[PDB]
């Protein structure tokens, strides 16, 4: 979760509403198993 | 190579990009008790993580007629979490506290904060009664605020019949607009007594108070919250018995 | 390295000019933050194993590759069933497959043949093998299948599924599956241009099949290719796809009727 | 002693104020072709000055509703100055090059730019036709741009079928409004052949997508372009005969 | 010749309109030789 | 650990936060007269402390329509002062120079300054008449300012026939408002003769040229001062006798 802490303050004549970029990796620890099909595909059409 | 800093304590972390330097109060760091200066007989219990990390208050928003806030640091952090039901269940404690106030603001708005310990910060009473019975005294919101917080009525005389100009004397820091949006000031242990109990008694309380009021011009941001996090460094704890509320 | 990654015995910092936790991400790198300069750890020796998830181990499945039919009719029959050799012609080797830019393996190709219905009668077939450049059989009893100088084989369909290894035979250094450019010279159209984006260096000759026999046989079967990568090596890692494919040697999408990488949410304050 | 940096090849100099560190791509440095991983017997030339050297193409306004743009590298200076006519008469054609995006605002502006090279960027047809006489391919100056340019339609899928969000594998660099206004990427030769002609193959490409938009308040400046400028570092050639258009 | 090549970008309730100062000077290489009259004078009053 | 500076000399301070680096004029340190070069045979005196220190003028606002302002150095401050009573009653005079001039402004401000010594800075009239008669020449108070100052007629010339454009041969140096806010020129002693009267002879002279418009937007601050300090460092005189005024 992502928390305010104190305020987005801003001086006058300057836009008021930015953005955050999230980004995520994998660490040195980070080991994976058992390998499998994907769920991201199911059908397909007759190429 | 010293306006940024990443402090972590268990498993939080503060990153910074505009900081001072941090304020190590009276030049002693926090240590654990010795042998020597002990009185107890009870071993006492060190968890070491579960009560030894950063805990984030709420934020409060900083208005152009506010005058302050005060906390009291073994009261505020004692019904939450790991390190409250560890201060419920016990009778004597004794802990250091790092401290961390953020405040940030873009480069159009001005002002400056004083964040500052007070050790045995007591509450005065604001009247003009000398009778016993009519003497006014604060409530035990007042005194002890709790999570939330409580704010001044006179700060000026940092509602205890003290000047806040002399209050430099305390470890302070000031959270300058322009220069930074962050303080950071690490307390040791300060008591007459070796242990003692971390809800009948606190210890010490920090203290923001607005000096340099917040000035903007009109279309820029107007929420500017005041966020604190506080780590309670080298805890012990002694005297096991049931748990008490208050 | 063996295993993942140990970790060692962190504590606290109290001190200022350090920041780890500050990686600019402007500079095109990623963060190197670990966890002891972080949240005090603890003493583990990790003895988790990372030999599953090399590229050896990752392309050495054999999945579905070409279905090739043969009806063998009494007046309107052809005999013979030719298939060009490619693999992007179903959409999961294809997409573990187009997850890099230039690769270079070995083949294992097997064959499995059965009957519409179901079932293995003892008939004799053969496998032929066309380089690109020699003629294509017309007819089942052509002059092609003498396979003089022509690699073949013969197997029936009641013996378990032949199995021939393929070497690497792409006349570059490896092979592509993306080729951004032209195979050809001079003016290139504006309206279609069904010859950009043809990979030069990945035909592979056409594989050929039929009965051997005298006249005729009444049966339809229908052979299944798969494809097992050995000896492997990837390079230029790319995303993965996350839209359906629509063509057999086009990357394309449909501009309307977009997907989503992530599906929807209630709110965005909230995890569930 | 990092935010400053100099580009100096050939007869040209880059300079800038506000940068961050180079990206070298794939850790290799361009180089030329090896005797060992060579092919052809003719001699190739190496001009060594008069090729290598940074080559500025025009600028690109950035509104509000732009979505993105790309190019083609050996494609882009193809008919401009000495690396165009000596790649139209030979056949074989090897080098690298060296990127540099300038994208300069004010400190009121916010916004930021990915620019990344992606190797083999061939361009997908927009379509829901899977016939072949009707299925969508994209024109010649759609797959080769030129030294104009190219925009995006849908952006958000790389104009690929592959999400901008996975992106982040191949060398890439963010230009951020708040702390840099140049981006800077070293590529060497990625091919599977080691000669190619630089006409009808391009190897790879450079995008320029704004994924956060460009904002700011009434009374700023609003011409906001994108520049860039390519320098063929190690540039090889071989295969001299007649001079080709395309 | 001075080209523009991205742009002039400025934020809110800030002038935009600049100027740039033009300097020139020599090298260590710069050298000169026959010495003769300058053509910034040709007339002159009786002083 | 180079925009930052502490200039002081007897008991004054000088302290900034946005600086360049100082400007030695000639490359000469100002160092007392060696006896080689010395003329006259009584001995000069050496206050050391009451004379040499950072002597404030007054402000000026820099408007937009401004042109420029100049100054005589050994006669700003000959009226004010132990260095001006010091230089009254003696006949010769022979020192050195700090130079400090002070213009701050927000980020939001524009423009630029041109501070630069000039030795022998002659004023030169302004008419088109050759008649000995009515040929203009520059009253006292446009050669000699005083501690006040005088205002430029034709910046662009110099006010002396000599182009501006040229007048960067001198020990010069700049204040732009996005870079510094102060500029520092330490100049010698600057003769054909050793010593000299600091009354009928200014040995060099201070101008400040903006060159670069001041530009702001309506809202911001309009008054934008110039300050400047002089320090006459290492002041001999010589030839004592009753005070002069001028």
């Amino acid at each position: 979760t992502l928390w305010y802490q104190t305020n987005y303050v801003v001086p006058p004549e300057t836009p008021g509403e930015a953005y955050i970029i999230a980004m995520g990796a994998a660490q040195d620890n980070f080991t994976l198993k058992i390998c499998k099909d994907t769920d991201e595909v199911t059908q397909q059409a007759v190429l | 190579s010293d306006r940024v800093a990443q402090l972590t304590v268990g498993n939080s972390s503060i990153t910074t990009q505009e900081a001072a330097n941090i304020v190590l109060a009276y030049g002693e760091w926090p240590e654990y008790c010795p042998d020597t200066d002990a009185t107890a007989v009870d071993k006492p219990t060190r968890p070491d993580v579960s009560v030894n990390r950063f805990y984030t208050l709420d934020s409060k928003m900083w208005q152009e007629n506010s005058t302050g806030w005060y906390w009291k640091f073994p009261d505020v952090l004692n019904k939450t979490g790991v390190f409250g039901q560890n201060a419920q269940f016990h009778y004597l404690y004794r802990s250091g506290f790092c401290l961390h106030v953020q405040c940030n603001a873009s480069k159009f708005h001005q002002g400056a904060l004083l964040v500052a310990v007070i050790p045995e910060f007591v509450i005065a009473g604001r009247g003009s009664n000398t009778k016993p019975n009519e003497a006014p005294h604060p409530g035990f919101t007042t005194t002890f605020p709790g999570t939330t917080g409580a704010t001044f009525h006179d700060p000026y005389v940092l509602d205890s019949g003290v000047p806040l100009s002399q209050a430099l004397i305390y470890p302070h820091q000031w959270i300058n607009l322009r220069t930074n949006n962050c303080a950071t000031v690490i307390v040791p242990y300060i008591n007459a007594v070796p242990f003692d109990s971390a809800i009948n008694h606190s210890n010490f309380g920090l203290i923001v108070i607005p000096v340099s009021p917040l000035k903007y011009s009109s279309g820029a941001t107007t929420a500017i919250p005041i966020t604190i996090t506080i780590a309670p460094l080298n805890s012990e704890f002694g005297g096991l018995r049931q748990a008490v509320s208050q | 390295a063996e295993s993942a990654a140990n970790t060692t015995p962190s504590s606290h910092r109290l001190e200022t000019g350090r920041v780890p936790a500050l990686q600019a991400a402007e500079t095109g790198a990623t963060s190197n933050a670990t966890d002891e300069n972080m949240i005090e750890t603890r003493c583990v020796v990790n003895r988790n194993g990372v030999l599953e998830t090399t590229i050896n181990h990752f392309f050495s499945r054999s999945g579905l590759v070409g279905v090739v039919n043969l009806t063998d009719g009494g007046t309107d029959t052809t005999g013979y069933a030719t298939w060009d050799i490619d693999i992007m012609g179903f959409v999961q080797l294809r997409r573990k497959c187009e997850m890099f830019t230039y690769m270079r393996f070995n083949a294992e190709f097997t064959f499995v043949t059965t009957t519409k219905n179901g079932e293995a009668r003892p008939y004799m077939l053969q496998y032929m093998y066309v380089p690109p450049g020699a003629p294509k059989p017309t007819g089942r009893d052509a002059f092609q299948w003498q396979t003089a100088t022509n690699p073949s084989v013969f197997v029936k369909l009641t013996d378990p599924p032949a199995q021939v290894s393929v070497p690497f035979m792409s006349p570059a250094s490896a092979y592509q599956w993306f080729y951004d450019g032209y195979p050809t010279f001079g003016q290139h159209p504006e309206t279609s241009n069904t010859t950009y984006g043809l990979c030069p260096n990945n035909m592979m000759g056409t594989f050929a099949v039929r009965v051997v026999s005298r006249e005729a046989s009444q049966l339809k079967l229908q052979t299944r290719v798969y494809m097992k990568l050995k000896h492997v090596r990837a390079w230029v890692p790319r995303p993965i796809r996350s839209q359906p494919y629509l063509l057999k040697n086009f990357p394309n999408y449909d501009s309307s009727k977009i997907t989503n990488s992530a599906r929807d949410r209630s709110s965005i304050k909230q995890a569930n």
